[PDB]
RNA sequence: AGCAGAGUGGCGCAGCGGAAGCGUGCUGGGCCCAUAACCCAGAGGUCGAUGGAUCGAAACCAUCCUCUGCUACCA
């Protein structure tokens, strides 16, 4: 079915194609960025230059990213051309493809328990469904990805509107299955130079307190990558909560082990 | 623990691996490992158990025969005798210095903290050869005279050949003692004669006296890995010096000096040096606890000093003192001096070159080896009997024993001359 | 060649297969050590001794002797150092006759 | 041992959320009187193990092991 908010292109956007056939005057593709409509590419706008071989370029079975240069709305001829594609182009429309892929297969366990006989089930749940979702977030540049992965963080987004069954274990499982685990690239970076002997005990004292304001119960991760170097990844939220606890943190230990003797590394 | 210091010095290529093995059954082995271009030329370290069935021949634990892996071209095979246990007599302690001569300061200072030596000879090159002479005065200048000669790759050289070498040696060092010391050919392709070996270190080389109650002096000469394992850090409980200890029982829990001191932070002069204080972590040797760290003997004395400071070795020849010890750490030094009328640890089989090296001039950076510090220094005044030099970092000088100064005909740093601190 | 033309008018051809001189008295087997240019090349002989072998009539252009394989070279004479290929053979022809055992076991093709 | 890569389906390099990806090679065909250049065509097959979501996993994501690259120590 659709892939997309809209069910036809507009004029002058990117969108993508997967041939299914090589015509003598240009190509003649179907759609997988939107329905499966026929949309017909012409030979003069797909290169600037000369063409020796033929299959090392176009071929059957690609994705080829291309523009939509015009369209007639009432008898759906969707006219083509590759000959405007910037490779920044294609980074963002292979991401709205695969995008919409795993959004469909999200709206598609809906409709493996649904009444789907018929093959318009599924435009039903999408039309419904998606609009609200992405339409409130597509001018911010969000899919209907966006809203999905709000909802398993914090569910409020998918209960505004309504919800469905049996959908909510299997939604909660594939956005926190595909999209984790879940991460902090938080490390500290912390020097050290002792004059001490009783920098052992020291350093016990200031790797505990990496977090202030937390129970003695807190579990991190040390890590010890050489003598001086005092790796410590702080409590792991999403690298935006842990800002402070990185920051402050490494004060605390070049602090304390000046206190038992001598200079040390700031 | 150990009662001696037997040292294991030998110019190159004659085998390190294999008769160290045999003496101590604990490896040479050190950084980059791999293994060695030819002959270990860091500093080694290894203690052993010495144990008689009442025989002169050392067992293995396995004391009832003794089949070696040397070379599968033939089987050697030694009988010590048959078991029952065997007495302990005592424990014995090895340094193995450096086998290579550009070595030579590190190998001075390896050596001079040792209770006696074996000079490992090697048949395949020159008969008087250069590092011999070079080992043998410095040992006689150090304060030891207890050496036995040892023969150890003459496996494949022949009798005539090594007969003149041993020949040669003992008639080029006839003002160096040497002939109150045995002279043992062995082999290191079959380890024969190793049993009779046995006999003579324990005849040649008992424990000299030492004196416990008199104030602890530990002299490290290297550095420990500690730490960087889990789990738990960062940094150690720390770190650990390899020393022998040549005054003092040190005792478990006892505070410790380093004494040539780290200096005091911008210094606009050559003063002031400030000593590093450590309480004692543990007294390890061998493989057995200790509480005791009796002197004659090389042991693993963990101290709280942090990682950076045993982190790659740092810590040769430093002078250590318990606590708070009366030892002066100089800065600029008054030697007195003589110079020797050849040039030693050079000379190769045609004469070039090998004589008398010319007066030094001021000015000229040289190696002062005082105790087991290897400082270097130059040479503000020059008078024949009255030299002063200023040393780059400060030296402990525990008493004023002996010095051994060098200077740097080419390449590296040759031996010159010797002296007494005044 | 490639086809082309102008290669009928003489005379073809084959070697219709045959067969078999030796050696003789100083008529002996060698192989090409090299593959000079002009005309003239090298190749050592199978005896030891090495030589420098000269093109025959005929055998111009009517005949390609790849560099490595056996070839059938007359000795001059009176000279020693340049010597005078005859008769090649054939690759198929020198490993028969490796295999009979009449020119020495050395050499690989 | 910290970090990185990989654990062939001809080779070599290993590409990404669609079951050989890229470059190359070998073999065959085409063009040409012929060669080169140029144009086409190939090939038994979880891609180290233990798991989860999945329609599916070298490839979507984990837990383990091994080999190497850079850094580097316990031993």
């Amino acid at each position: 079915c659709r892939f997309y908010q809209h069910k036809f292109p507009e004029v002058e956007d990117v969108v993508m194609v997967n041939v299914r056939s090589i015509a003598e005057m240009g190509a003649y593709v179907s759609l997988l960025e939107y329905n499966n409509i026929e949309g017909m590419i012409l030979l003069s706008e797909l290169s600037r230059r000369r063409i020796r071989s033929i299959n090392k370029l176009i071929r059957i079975g690609r994705n080829e990213c291309v523009v939509v240069i015009r369209v007639d709305k009432e008898k759906g001829y969707i006219d083509l051309s590759k000959r405007r594609v910037s490779p920044e182009e294609a980074i963002k429309c292979e991401d709205k493809f695969t995008k919409s892929k795993t959004v469909y297969s999200i709206l598609r366990h809906v409709a493996e328990v649904l009444e789907y006989t018929k093959d318009e089930q599924l435009e039903s749940l999408f039309q419904r469904t998606a609009w609200v979702f992405d339409d409130k977030y597509k001018r911010p540049g969000y899919g209907a990805y966006d809203a999905f992965k709000h909802a398993v963080s914090d569910p409020s987004i998918l209960d505004s509107l309504d919800l469905n069954e049996d959908e909510r274990e299997v939604l909660i499982n594939n956005i926190n299955r595909r999209l984790t685990p879940q991460a902090v690239k938080i490390r500290a970076d912390i020097e050290v130079a002792c004059y001490g002997y009783e920098g052992i005990d020291a350093v016990k004292e200031a790797l505990r307190a990496g977090l202030n304001c937390s129970t003695e119960t807190m579990p991190i991760k040390i890590n010890l990558i050489a003598p001086p170097r005092y790796v410590m990844t702080t409590t792991t939220l999403e690298r935006t909560e842990g800002l402070s606890v990185l920051n402050q943190a490494m004060a605390v230990i070049k602090e304390k082990i000046e206190e038992k003797r001598g200079v040390f590394n700031v | 623990q150990a009662t001696i210091n037997i040292g294991t010095i030998g110019h190159v290529a004659h085998g390190k691996s294999t008769v160290v093995k045999a003496i101590s059954g604990v490896h040479t082995v050190r950084f980059k490992n791999e293994l060695e271009r030819n002959i270990t030329i860091k500093l080694g370290y290894a203690n052993a158990k010495i144990y008689k069935l009442d025989d002169p021949s050392c067992p293995r634990p396995e004391c009832y025969r003794s089949c070696g892996s040397s070379t599968p071209d033939e089987f050697p095979t030694d009988i010590p005798g048959t078991k029952g246990n065997f007495k302990l007599v005592r424990h014995v302690s090895f340094v193995d210095c450096p086998g290579h001569d550009i070595l030579m300061a590190t190998m001075l200072n390896g050596a001079a903290v040792m209770d006696a030596a074996l000079l490992l000879i090697a048949g395949n090159e020159s008969c008087p050869q250069p590092q011999t002479s070079e080992h043998l005065a410095a040992i006689e200048i150090m304060k030891l005279k207890h050496i036995l000669i040892l023969q150890n790759k003459i496996d494949l050289v022949k009798e005539s050949q090594a007969k003149e070498q041993y020949e040669q040696i003992l008639a080029f060092v006839q003002g160096t003692v040497a002939e109150g010391a045995p002279i043992i050919p062995i082999s290191a392709q079959l380890k024969y004669n190793i049993e009779v070996v046995c006999e003579y270190i324990v005849k040649k080389i008992p424990v000299p006296p030492r004196d416990f109650t008199s104030e602890p002096r530990l002299i490290v000469i290297r550095s420990f890995d500690v730490n960087k394992p889990g789990c738990e850090v960062d940094d150690l409980k720390g770190g650990v010096a390899g020393g022998s200890i040549l005054k003092g029982v040190l005792k478990v829990g006892q505070e410790i000096e380093v004494r040539p001191g780290i200096v005091s932070k911008d210094s606009e002069g050559k003063l002031m040096c400030k000593p590093i204080f450590s309480k004692i972590v543990s007294l390890f040797a061998e493989h057995n606890d200790l509480q005791y760290a009796a002197p004659g003997g090389l042991i693993g004395v963990g101290t709280k000093i942090d990682p950076t400071l045993c982190r790659a070795d740092r810590m040769v020849g430093q002078v250590l003192g318990a606590v708070g010890a009366l030892p002066e750490i100089f800065t600029e030094l008054e030697i007195s001096y003589f110079l020797l009328r050849r040039l030693l640890g050079v000379r190769t089989e045609g004469d070039k070159k090998a004589a008398k090296v010319q007066k030094l001039s001021k000015n000229e950076v040289l190696m002062v080896n005082i105790g087991s510090l290897s400082t270097g220094g130059r040479v503000s005044a020059v008078k024949a009997d009255l030299g002063k030099i200023v040393l780059t970092n400060p030296v402990c000088t525990e008493v004023g024993e002996k010095i051994a100064l060098s200077r740097r005909v080419e390449k590296h740093w040759r031996l010159i001359g010797w002296g007494q601190i005044r | 060649k490639g086809g082309k033309n102008r290669r009928r008018g003489k005379n073809e051809n084959e070697s219709e297969k045959r067969e078999l001189v030796f050696k003789e008295d100083g008529q002996e087997y060698a192989q090409v050590i090299k593959m000079l240019g002009n005309g003239r090349l090298e190749a050592m002989c199978f005896d030891g001794v090495k030589r420098l072998c000269h093109i025959r009539g005929k055998l111009r252009k009517k005949v390609w002797i790849n560099t490595s394989d056996i070839i059938l070279v007359g000795l001059r004479d009176y000279q020693d150092n340049k010597a005078d290929v005859i008769l090649k053979y054939n690759a198929d022809e020198a490993r028969s006759l490796k295999a009979y055992g009449e020119l020495p076991e050395h050499a690989k093709i």
